[PDB]
């Protein structure tokens, strides 16, 4: 096999494909990684077999970096996943993690701000931040939007945003909901006097009308817009993010269609290679999880790909699924954005697992709180606060999260009305 | 973790 | 009930817990220090203490993540020599508010910001029970 | 369930999807075609069980039009698959098939020329077209790219085409390999008589740079560059699709990365909803099946997804696996291009399987045949145009294509060495 | 008869015509509907006598969707009412209805914002809108007009306009115009607190000088532009209203030169049609009636096209003059303006015809106050709220006007000088 | 005369550490100095774009921070942004942005930079009256030894 080099070391400048591949019956694992694999030959330098699992096998493969054009995550995944999933000798194949070496991270600009930029530019410190999707999902009038996003906002909500699918439809024209939207923040903000801000779906059909609706929200003075990046691309997505970087907006990044390809562990490519991608393409938060009851998925999977989208050195860590130690040379961090069903007593948990480099996103829409939208923020806010002075006191959330939660409930009528 | 006598074999050519 | 749109702003950390104690303040201050980080007073008079856009006036092409009053004024070793510095600011500047800021000292950047001071003179703020109505 | 209405007749305006789902034990059918389901809310009107499967289920969903912006591939994907493939109550999810009402179609541009305009352009009529993949894949300078191109095109060769993660590299920048290819283009027009073309990829990490890689190839005059849809995404692809209807300029689509989402029979969306957003996005080409060996997958499943790529009315047919009846209101067509390994005796085959308006691809850049890649190319050239001439004759082509190829082989010293 | 086929069903996508028609003496009302109708082929498919008429007939026919260009109303209207009326072989010929199917009506933008984006943004609701043709209509310099809008608008009136002849002329420049009423809009909403505009004409004789003063106005901020579209064309309307939707300004539409194409019932095109071309091509408001003494024409015939021009499902209703089920597929809706002399005790019969979607012009100038024009203006609109208020209370305008309007005049002084 | 001060000589001061400093410490640093009474601040010569401190954000925070010290003090302040960048385009960008947020003056090496470049934001400064000053980067590489090089006079006479 010229493609599988067991004594190979790679290079330094190599980029690194950890693939989890299931042959055929009768195909040798070293002959299914020679193919996976086949001077800018990709080349299978080890194998190690899944212990616990059938017939399963990762290939580490090493791709010479002159292969892939400088700063385009369109050409690395055209390159590494163009045609490898249909290879018939594959039962299944799943691409697990990336090594992207610094040579290569130098040429991508990364995300417009990062997490800490953001934070000086909000002013908001020492603690996660909140957002909300604006509930009904679809029907609303922009009129009727604006004023939800106010009274969620002046309640205490650091962020509102856009629901997913609303770019642009005969109930909601985008620019008359940019209007009103920008209405509401402004309202909001002298009313609170903090720093206010809303997810503006900038998602569109064509870069042209894309970045017609950045330039609207450049022009209108509002912090923030929202991309769907799996959907509309990583070759738009990365004109937005040098749109942002160029005209100072922050960039929310959604994963819609993100299940249709990190769902089953058999195949597919990970979240975290996702992830990668989107800090390599750009983007300041970036939806990371759910909440359904509680924080769903293995734990260290999560905090795994949190740490690779968010510190600047992370060592290979197999535990939490780190293949290889990634070099982020001073590239900016994503925000992990964990959005849901985040219940007030399920703060101290969320709290304890993200820290403050977090964005908390009540998707639900609240309602829940009997006296309104307002209201129901403010508890939130409280919830959260209360939590982050309890662990900076050195209390241990996941023993005392409900002692701590009823005793900020003791003060706050808002919370009292939230936590039954 | 358990390896299948494939995986074990693979490991023992690993190991040649 | 109703949250009150009159006369209730907010600062960021912690402004939405009843008004911290001197033991509470210190704690913070001592989990600051603990990090490794730089404790110190920032402080602001009613007058410049609230975001505004007084200065977008100048501007051309984008005003996008700009506000006015983010930066307030400066006033570090352990709790009790920032709470004396609090008494000391207090003193000083009776009508100002007063906020605790963190530095990383290897990254170079703020890295925390809580208010430990409303003026009583000044009433654009409310208490726990009166900010809903 | 208010989400799920047997009695439901759908709507001449509404969006139509056909889920293949599968259950966990214990969900009855109807609860999880419910909850795929949820004025503008989906609602299942039809659940049908597959015969012959263990627990799978066929869930209709029915969508208003208002729900969608018009003109936009990506939001129609947003709604439709993007976030109901992480459904816990789903073991697994198939999106089969999509119904565009005319309503919607008409809001679309579709491909820039279609096949009819391509053919009258090109002044090519009555048979397949004919490319080849410049080999090898990488490492080549835009010299001998260029060399490799004229010497396949000067041979019968309609059209030529960059690997696809040929796009800008440090071995061969991308205006370097446009200018020699134009000049390749040229001499091999003026030798031959016949118009040419080479897919120039446009693939680019930014909007910006893939249309300016457009604009340079408009400069030059050349007929036609590629694009990468699933990899690109679907802004960029419409972008460029507009920009190709605006510039004369013809546009092939490689689906790279495809078998990600379009392999696994029980989860993701298959290739033939993939194909109709392509067509609405906009494509002259997609190429749309492999031939390793012979033309791979269920014959009935690419008839099915070649005709609804093609024709301008397509019923249901469940046999092909065409789930609803589909008016494409004169929108142009996509010409489908079979790639791999088309050797000489296997085009009676392709030729009857997919008829005059395809493209054979030897994307294994020929080479098998020992005299150049010029008379190799002539003997393909000779080779389709006998079992063209040998099927309009009235010929059985399944039963006579071994005596036809022999018959053209008997008077063509270039196939004589290609048919051993 | 190739072009009579009284046995074809029209399908879903067809453009169909009403068409009245008298032929010559010795034409069969078959051959005549076939030469009007005469794959692309438009067909005469229904031809019913008109009972009550001389030889009249009402003859309807089916254009192919293929036969017009997306989005163009100077295309659809130069297909189907091109060269038809100067066929000799009809005496009289008259263009009754079209059917606009749901596939076409979405390729046309249709009005900029509608009637409740319009509500909205003005935040005025639960009633007519107001407005005042600033009178003398000429000679006027642009300070003096600016001072008469002023005048007018600080008396209550929502709306001023420009006269219909107004564009740009020595005595006034339209940019001079412009400034002054800038100012004036601007201090009326300074003094009452409410949304104030005035219909800045636009039209003018090249598209460049159209976008050019709707530029200015723009840069104005002021609300709302004024357009004559069947003089300007439709080509520039649409254009009009293109750039309204973009840089969010709301149109009003002038229906100039109307009463030359539908005024004879025998001959021309009904204004019913011209009103859905309107609404397809683009624009917030539409001159649809006069109230010289009372509203004139049928009241059926009127409530028919406001219904039209309104509603987004019109039910076929040959009594008001609806000939075919018209689907605007959420197009947004147009607001009807009745314009003329609309004296104050005739209010309660406006509003109980109209409803709060309607905008009540008082193309007079007013001026009929002894006290002077913001008087007057106070007075219309103290008599507008009081109507309306006494129609929510469940009263019958129609019997208890005039008791409604002494009622308020018994508390408002400036009534009781406007009630003599 | 655009400054309004007269009868003496000017004030700044090079905002301190050199390198690392975040925009926003940056900015706090700019305000804090000139709140005290001087009339300017400077970026340090090898700041001009970072990872740690990228232009555009330096620039919004800087202009913070002298609209704020002109408000306190009540004379007009202003702080040399660095200009300095790999390319014309660049260059003129970072011009442009210091236009557009209304601030007095920006900063250029021009040794490093080029006299191509410098003579080209000098017609910038004053097609857009922005104030320049200019940084002898790598001056002593040419006019430190007596025996060879140009003299500094003619580098200033340049």
């Amino acid at each position: 096999l010229t493609y599988y080099t067991p004594d190979y070391q790679p290079k330094d400048t190599d980029i690194l494909a950890a693939f989890r591949m299931t042959p055929q019956p009768g195909v040798p694992p070293e002959e299914a990684g020679a193919a996976v694999a086949a001077r800018y030959k990709g080349r299978c330098y080890d194998i190690e077999p899944v212990p616990g699992e059938e017939n399963q096998y990762i290939a580490y493969i090493a791709y010479p970096l002159d292969l892939f054009e400088e700063g385009s995550v369109t050409n690395l995944f055209t390159s590494i996943v163009g045609n490898v999933f249909g290879f018939k000798a594959l039962r299944a194949l799943r691409l697990e993690d990336l090594r992207i070496p610094p040579a290569y991270v130098k040429t991508f600009q990364g995300p417009p701000h990062g997490i800490q930029v953001e934070r000086d530019k909000l002013n908001k410190y020492g603690r996660g931040l909140l957002g909300c999707t604006i509930k009904p999902k679809l029907g609303l009038s922009a009129k009727n939007y604006g004023r939800a996003v106010y009274e969620c906002l002046r309640g205490g909500l650091d962020f509102t945003k856009d629901d997913e699918n609303v770019n642009s439809q005969p109930f909601m024209r985008w620019r008359d909901r940019f209007l009103f939207v920008a209405e509401a923040i402004y309202k909001s903000q002298a009313e609170t006097g903090e720093i206010k801000g809303h997810y503006l779906n900038a998602t569109a059909a064509t870069a042209e009308e894309m970045l017609k609706r950045a330039e609207c929200a450049k022009d209108l003075g509002v912090p923030i817009i929202m991309h769907d990046y799996l959907t509309g691309g990583f070759t738009a997505n990365t004109s937005l993010a040098h749109y942002c970087r160029d005209n100072g907006l922050l960039l929310h990044i959604h994963r819609a269609m993100h299940a249709v390809i990190d769902r089953q562990r058999n195949h597919g490519i990970h979240f975290r290679v996702l992830a990668k991608a989107l800090r390599l393409s750009g983007g300041d938060h970036l939806h990371s999880g759910t909440v359904v009851g509680k924080l769903e998925g293995e734990r260290e999977v999560t905090l795994g790909f949190v740490d690779l989208m968010r510190d600047d050195y992370i060592e290979k860590d197999r535990s939490r699924g780190i293949y290889f130690t990634q070099d982020w040379v001073s590239l900016p961090g994503t925000m992990p954005v964990a959005s849901g069903g985040i219940h007030v007593w399920h703060m101290p948990a969320l709290v304890e697992i993200f820290g403050d480099d977090a964005c908390l996103q009540f998707g639900g829409g609240t309602l829940g709180h009997p006296w309104g939208n307002a209201p129901g923020a403010a508890a939130n806010r409280v919830a959260l606060e209360a939590c982050t002075q309890a662990r900076n006191e050195g209390r241990d959330l996941a023993r005392e999260g409900g002692d701590v939660i009823r005793a900020a409930c003791k003060w706050s009528p808002e919370l009292a009305a939230a936590c039954e | 973790g358990g390896l299948s006598a494939e995986q074990r074999e693979f490991l023992e050519r690993k190991a040649r | 009930q109703v949250w009150t749109p009159l006369n209730n702003k907010f600062f960021e950390t912690f402004s939405y817990l009843p008004p911290m104690t001197d033991a509470e303040i210190s704690r913070q201050v001592d989990y600051i220090v603990s990090n490794g980080w730089t404790p110190c007073l920032e402080f602001a008079g009613a007058e410049s203490a609230y975001t505004s856009n007084e200065n977008c006036v100048r501007m051309q092409n984008t005003t996008c993540l700009y506000y006015d009053n983010r930066y307030w004024t400066m006033w570090c070793t352990d709790g009790g020599q920032v709470l004396r510095e609090v008494q000391a600011c207090r003193r000083a500047f009776p009508d100002a508010y007063i906020r605790v800021v963190g530095f990383d000292p290897v990254r170079q950047v703020q890295v925390s910001g809580f208010l430990v001071n409303r003026p009583a003179s000044v009433r654009d703020y409310q208490g726990p029970s009166t900010r809903s109505v």
